[PDB]
Protein backbone atom coordinates (compact mmCIF):
# COMPACT_ATOMS: atom_id res chain seq x y z
CA UNK A 1 0.00 0.00 0.00
CA UNK A 2 2.21 2.80 -1.32
CA UNK A 3 1.34 6.44 -2.01
CA UNK A 4 0.30 8.19 -5.23
CA UNK A 5 3.34 7.85 -7.50
CA UNK A 6 4.31 7.54 -11.16
CA UNK A 7 4.99 4.03 -12.45
CA UNK A 8 6.20 2.86 -15.84
CA UNK A 9 3.73 2.07 -18.63
CA UNK A 10 5.01 1.25 -22.12
CA UNK A 11 2.81 1.45 -25.22
CA UNK A 12 3.52 -0.36 -28.50
CA UNK A 13 1.52 0.95 -31.47
CA UNK A 14 2.62 -2.05 -33.55
CA UNK A 15 1.18 -4.46 -30.97
CA UNK A 16 -2.11 -2.50 -30.98
CA UNK A 17 -2.55 -2.93 -34.73
CA UNK A 18 -1.80 0.74 -35.45
CA UNK A 19 1.38 0.14 -37.49
CA UNK A 20 -0.66 0.31 -40.71
CA UNK A 21 -1.37 4.05 -40.36
CA UNK A 22 1.36 5.17 -37.92
CA UNK A 23 4.86 5.38 -39.40
CA UNK A 24 6.96 6.46 -36.41
CA UNK A 25 7.23 5.99 -33.55
CA UNK A 26 5.93 2.45 -33.06
CA UNK A 27 6.38 2.43 -29.27
CA UNK A 28 6.94 4.90 -26.44
CA UNK A 29 6.96 5.22 -22.66
CA UNK A 30 3.75 6.85 -21.42
CA UNK A 31 3.87 6.11 -17.65
CA UNK A 32 0.83 6.03 -15.37
CA UNK A 33 -0.25 7.04 -11.88
CA UNK A 34 -0.95 4.63 -9.03
CA UNK A 35 -1.02 4.74 -5.24
CA UNK A 36 -3.16 5.75 -2.30
CA UNK A 37 -4.09 9.37 -1.57
CA UNK A 38 -3.98 9.29 2.23
CA UNK A 39 -4.17 12.27 4.56
CA UNK A 40 -2.39 14.53 4.47
CA UNK A 41 -1.43 15.35 0.87
CA UNK A 42 2.20 16.19 0.16
CA UNK A 43 3.42 19.38 -1.50
CA UNK A 44 4.74 17.50 -4.54
CA UNK A 45 1.20 16.27 -5.25
CA UNK A 46 0.11 19.97 -5.47
CA UNK A 47 -3.59 19.09 -5.04
CA UNK A 48 -6.55 21.34 -5.66
CA UNK A 49 -8.52 22.94 -2.84
CA UNK A 50 -11.44 20.59 -3.54
CA UNK A 51 -9.04 17.64 -3.42
CA UNK A 52 -7.75 18.87 -0.04
CA UNK A 53 -11.28 19.23 1.35
CA UNK A 54 -12.32 15.81 0.04
CA UNK A 55 -9.23 14.15 1.50
CA UNK A 56 -9.93 15.79 4.87
CA UNK A 57 -13.60 14.77 4.86
CA UNK A 58 -12.68 11.21 3.88
CA UNK A 59 -10.10 11.05 6.68
CA UNK A 60 -12.74 12.26 9.15
CA UNK A 61 -15.64 10.09 7.94
CA UNK A 62 -14.71 7.43 5.35
CA UNK A 63 -18.40 6.49 5.02
CA UNK A 64 -19.29 10.06 4.00
CA UNK A 65 -17.11 10.67 0.93
CA UNK A 66 -14.68 8.59 -1.15
CA UNK A 67 -10.97 9.48 -1.16
CA UNK A 68 -9.20 11.41 -3.88
CA UNK A 69 -7.73 9.40 -6.74
CA UNK A 70 -4.15 9.25 -8.04
CA UNK A 71 -4.24 10.84 -11.50
CA UNK A 72 -1.83 12.59 -13.89
CA UNK A 73 -1.50 16.29 -13.10
CA UNK A 74 0.96 17.29 -15.85
CA UNK A 75 1.41 15.58 -19.22
CA UNK A 76 3.84 16.14 -22.08
CA UNK A 77 3.07 15.83 -25.81
CA UNK A 78 4.76 13.55 -28.33
CA UNK A 79 5.09 13.76 -32.10
CA UNK A 80 3.59 11.17 -34.45
CA UNK A 81 4.21 10.75 -38.18
CA UNK A 82 1.14 9.07 -39.66
CA UNK A 83 -0.85 8.66 -42.86
CA UNK A 84 -4.01 10.77 -42.58
CA UNK A 85 -7.44 10.38 -44.20
CA UNK A 86 -6.13 11.70 -47.55
CA UNK A 87 -2.89 9.67 -47.88
CA UNK A 88 -0.87 12.67 -46.67
CA UNK A 89 2.07 12.03 -44.33
CA UNK A 90 1.34 14.28 -41.34
CA UNK A 91 3.74 15.12 -38.50
CA UNK A 92 1.31 15.95 -35.68
CA UNK A 93 2.02 16.82 -32.05
CA UNK A 94 -0.41 14.85 -29.87
CA UNK A 95 -0.88 16.42 -26.44
CA UNK A 96 -1.33 14.59 -23.13
CA UNK A 97 0.66 11.51 -24.11
CA UNK A 98 3.33 11.08 -21.40
CA UNK A 99 2.63 11.40 -17.67
CA UNK A 100 5.22 13.72 -16.12
CA UNK A 101 3.72 14.15 -12.63
CA UNK A 102 1.01 12.52 -10.53
CA UNK A 103 -1.29 13.89 -7.87
CA UNK A 104 -4.59 13.63 -6.05
CA UNK A 105 -7.84 15.08 -7.38
CA UNK B 1 5.52 32.65 3.65
CA UNK B 2 3.61 29.77 5.24
CA UNK B 3 5.44 26.56 6.15
CA UNK B 4 2.61 24.02 6.19
CA UNK B 5 3.78 22.14 3.09
CA UNK B 6 7.24 21.42 4.53
CA UNK B 7 5.90 19.96 7.78
CA UNK B 8 3.24 18.04 5.82
CA UNK B 9 5.80 16.54 3.43
CA UNK B 10 8.07 15.59 6.34
CA UNK B 11 5.29 13.92 8.33
CA UNK B 12 3.92 12.07 5.29
CA UNK B 13 7.27 10.89 3.93
CA UNK B 14 8.18 9.69 7.44
CA UNK B 15 5.30 7.19 7.64
CA UNK B 16 5.76 5.62 4.22
CA UNK B 17 0.62 9.10 18.33
CA UNK B 18 4.38 8.76 17.80
CA UNK B 19 5.26 11.73 15.58
CA UNK B 20 1.74 13.18 15.52
CA UNK B 21 2.73 15.53 18.35
CA UNK B 22 5.86 16.54 16.42
CA UNK B 23 3.79 17.30 13.32
CA UNK B 24 1.27 19.25 15.41
CA UNK B 25 4.14 21.31 16.81
CA UNK B 26 5.58 21.85 13.33
CA UNK B 27 2.18 23.19 12.24
CA UNK B 28 1.76 25.26 15.42
CA UNK B 29 5.12 27.02 14.98
CA UNK B 30 3.53 28.70 11.92
CA UNK B 31 0.02 29.11 13.32
CA UNK B 32 -0.04 32.90 12.84
CA UNK B 33 1.41 33.18 9.32
CA UNK B 34 -0.88 30.43 7.95
CA UNK B 35 -4.27 31.76 9.14
CA UNK B 36 -6.22 31.57 5.88
CA UNK B 37 -4.63 28.71 3.96
CA UNK B 38 -6.92 25.71 3.53
CA UNK B 39 -4.00 23.27 3.72
CA UNK B 40 -2.99 24.43 7.21
CA UNK B 41 -6.50 24.23 8.67
CA UNK B 42 -7.05 20.86 6.98
CA UNK B 43 -3.82 19.55 8.51
CA UNK B 44 -4.84 20.87 11.94
CA UNK B 45 -8.26 19.23 11.73
CA UNK B 46 -6.72 15.96 10.56
CA UNK B 47 -4.23 16.04 13.44
CA UNK B 48 -7.13 16.59 15.85
CA UNK B 49 -9.07 13.70 14.30
CA UNK B 50 -6.06 11.37 14.52
CA UNK B 51 -5.51 12.37 18.15
CA UNK B 52 -9.18 11.70 18.97
CA UNK B 53 -9.14 8.39 17.05
CA UNK B 54 -6.02 6.76 18.53
CA UNK B 55 -7.13 7.55 22.13
CA UNK B 56 -4.23 9.80 23.10
CA UNK C 1 -21.53 -0.46 -10.55
CA UNK C 2 -22.36 2.81 -12.30
CA UNK C 3 -20.18 4.96 -14.55
CA UNK C 4 -18.04 8.02 -13.77
CA UNK C 5 -20.56 10.65 -12.67
CA UNK C 6 -20.92 13.66 -10.37
CA UNK C 7 -22.53 13.04 -6.99
CA UNK C 8 -23.46 15.48 -4.23
CA UNK C 9 -20.97 16.36 -1.50
CA UNK C 10 -21.82 19.07 1.03
CA UNK C 11 -19.18 20.82 3.15
CA UNK C 12 -19.88 22.65 6.42
CA UNK C 13 -17.07 24.95 7.55
CA UNK C 14 -18.75 25.36 10.95
CA UNK C 15 -18.71 21.59 11.50
CA UNK C 16 -15.01 21.49 10.56
CA UNK C 17 -14.09 24.02 13.26
CA UNK C 18 -13.38 26.77 10.72
CA UNK C 19 -16.15 29.14 11.86
CA UNK C 20 -13.65 31.02 14.04
CA UNK C 21 -11.76 32.48 11.06
CA UNK C 22 -14.32 32.12 8.23
CA UNK C 23 -17.21 34.60 8.35
CA UNK C 24 -19.29 33.57 5.33
CA UNK C 25 -20.21 31.21 3.90
CA UNK C 26 -20.32 28.50 6.58
CA UNK C 27 -21.42 25.71 4.22
CA UNK C 28 -21.57 25.02 0.49
CA UNK C 29 -22.14 22.27 -2.05
CA UNK C 30 -18.83 21.05 -3.51
CA UNK C 31 -19.87 17.79 -5.24
CA UNK C 32 -17.49 14.92 -6.03
CA UNK C 33 -16.77 12.37 -8.75
CA UNK C 34 -17.46 8.65 -8.48
CA UNK C 35 -18.02 5.75 -10.86
CA UNK C 36 -16.21 3.26 -13.05
CA UNK C 37 -14.23 4.28 -16.14
CA UNK C 38 -15.03 1.34 -18.40
CA UNK C 39 -14.23 1.04 -22.09
CA UNK C 40 -15.07 2.92 -24.10
CA UNK C 41 -15.03 6.48 -22.72
CA UNK C 42 -17.97 8.73 -23.58
CA UNK C 43 -17.69 12.12 -25.26
CA UNK C 44 -19.02 13.95 -22.19
CA UNK C 45 -16.07 12.62 -20.18
CA UNK C 46 -13.74 14.37 -22.72
CA UNK C 47 -10.71 12.29 -21.65
CA UNK C 48 -7.09 12.93 -22.50
CA UNK C 49 -5.22 10.91 -25.10
CA UNK C 50 -3.23 9.20 -22.34
CA UNK C 51 -6.48 8.37 -20.55
CA UNK C 52 -7.83 6.85 -23.78
CA UNK C 53 -4.70 4.74 -24.28
CA UNK C 54 -4.69 3.59 -20.66
CA UNK C 55 -8.38 2.65 -20.80
CA UNK C 56 -7.76 0.67 -23.99
CA UNK C 57 -4.73 -1.14 -22.56
CA UNK C 58 -6.64 -1.94 -19.36
CA UNK C 59 -9.56 -3.31 -21.39
CA UNK C 60 -7.14 -5.49 -23.37
CA UNK C 61 -5.01 -6.71 -20.43
CA UNK C 62 -6.34 -5.78 -16.97
CA UNK C 63 -3.21 -7.31 -15.39
CA UNK C 64 -0.96 -4.94 -17.39
CA UNK C 65 -2.22 -1.48 -16.37
CA UNK C 66 -4.82 -0.13 -13.92
CA UNK C 67 -7.92 1.64 -15.26
CA UNK C 68 -8.41 5.38 -15.42
CA UNK C 69 -9.96 7.05 -12.38
CA UNK C 70 -13.08 9.21 -12.10
CA UNK C 71 -11.84 12.71 -11.22
CA UNK C 72 -13.03 16.32 -11.55
CA UNK C 73 -12.19 17.78 -14.95
CA UNK C 74 -13.62 21.29 -14.49
CA UNK C 75 -14.04 23.15 -11.20
CA UNK C 76 -15.58 26.51 -10.32
CA UNK C 77 -14.33 28.97 -7.68
CA UNK C 78 -16.23 30.30 -4.69
CA UNK C 79 -15.80 33.44 -2.61
CA UNK C 80 -14.90 33.38 1.08
CA UNK C 81 -14.96 36.26 3.56
CA UNK C 82 -12.46 35.46 6.30
CA UNK C 83 -10.20 37.03 8.92
CA UNK C 84 -6.61 36.83 7.67
CA UNK C 85 -3.30 36.69 9.55
CA UNK C 86 -3.46 40.44 10.34
CA UNK C 87 -7.09 40.74 11.54
CA UNK C 88 -8.13 42.09 8.13
CA UNK C 89 -11.46 40.96 6.69
CA UNK C 90 -10.54 39.58 3.25
CA UNK C 91 -12.95 38.65 0.45
CA UNK C 92 -10.93 36.07 -1.47
CA UNK C 93 -11.92 33.96 -4.48
CA UNK C 94 -10.75 30.39 -3.85
CA UNK C 95 -10.37 28.40 -7.07
CA UNK C 96 -11.18 24.71 -7.58
CA UNK C 97 -13.90 24.53 -4.94
CA UNK C 98 -16.99 23.13 -6.73
CA UNK C 99 -16.89 20.17 -9.12
CA UNK C 100 -18.74 21.09 -12.31
CA UNK C 101 -17.82 18.09 -14.50
CA UNK C 102 -16.26 14.66 -14.03
CA UNK C 103 -14.14 12.52 -16.31
CA UNK C 104 -11.51 9.83 -16.63
CA UNK C 105 -7.78 10.50 -16.37
CA UNK D 1 -15.93 15.88 -39.04
CA UNK D 2 -15.45 12.47 -37.43
CA UNK D 3 -18.41 10.69 -35.82
CA UNK D 4 -16.68 8.34 -33.38
CA UNK D 5 -17.87 10.15 -30.25
CA UNK D 6 -21.56 9.86 -31.17
CA UNK D 7 -21.40 6.10 -31.77
CA UNK D 8 -19.28 5.68 -28.64
CA UNK D 9 -21.74 7.63 -26.47
CA UNK D 10 -24.67 5.66 -27.90
CA UNK D 11 -23.04 2.27 -27.33
CA UNK D 12 -21.88 3.18 -23.81
CA UNK D 13 -25.14 4.77 -22.66
CA UNK D 14 -27.01 1.73 -24.01
CA UNK D 15 -25.26 -0.75 -21.69
CA UNK D 16 -25.62 1.24 -18.48
CA UNK D 17 -22.17 -9.64 -28.84
CA UNK D 18 -25.65 -8.11 -28.92
CA UNK D 19 -25.05 -4.51 -30.02
CA UNK D 20 -21.29 -4.92 -30.49
CA UNK D 21 -21.88 -5.53 -34.21
CA UNK D 22 -24.08 -2.42 -34.37
CA UNK D 23 -21.36 -0.33 -32.70
CA UNK D 24 -18.73 -1.79 -35.05
CA UNK D 25 -20.91 -0.80 -38.00
CA UNK D 26 -21.43 2.69 -36.56
CA UNK D 27 -17.65 3.07 -36.34
CA UNK D 28 -17.10 1.55 -39.80
CA UNK D 29 -19.50 3.98 -41.48
CA UNK D 30 -16.92 6.69 -40.65
CA UNK D 31 -13.79 4.60 -41.20
CA UNK D 32 -12.33 6.95 -43.83
CA UNK D 33 -12.95 10.33 -42.17
CA UNK D 34 -11.55 9.15 -38.80
CA UNK D 35 -8.18 7.76 -39.95
CA UNK D 36 -5.88 9.50 -37.49
CA UNK D 37 -8.00 10.03 -34.39
CA UNK D 38 -6.85 7.99 -31.40
CA UNK D 39 -10.43 7.56 -30.14
CA UNK D 40 -11.57 5.82 -33.34
CA UNK D 41 -8.66 3.37 -33.45
CA UNK D 42 -9.03 2.71 -29.72
CA UNK D 43 -12.72 1.95 -30.19
CA UNK D 44 -11.93 -0.36 -33.12
CA UNK D 45 -9.31 -2.26 -31.12
CA UNK D 46 -11.66 -2.54 -28.14
CA UNK D 47 -14.42 -3.87 -30.39
CA UNK D 48 -11.99 -6.45 -31.77
CA UNK D 49 -10.93 -7.45 -28.25
CA UNK D 50 -14.55 -7.80 -27.11
CA UNK D 51 -15.35 -9.90 -30.19
CA UNK D 52 -12.35 -12.16 -29.52
CA UNK D 53 -13.19 -12.41 -25.80
CA UNK D 54 -16.89 -13.34 -25.98
CA UNK D 55 -16.23 -16.09 -28.58
CA UNK D 56 -18.30 -14.65 -31.42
Amino acid sequence: KARCSRKALHVNFKDMGWDDWIIAPLEYEAFHCEGLCEFPLRSHLEPTNHAVIQTLMNSMDPESTPPTCCVPTRLSPISILFIDSANNVVYKQYEDMVVESCGCR
Amino acid sequence: QCRIQKCTTDFVSLTSCKALRAYAGCTQRTSKACRGNLVYHSAVLGISDLMSQRNC
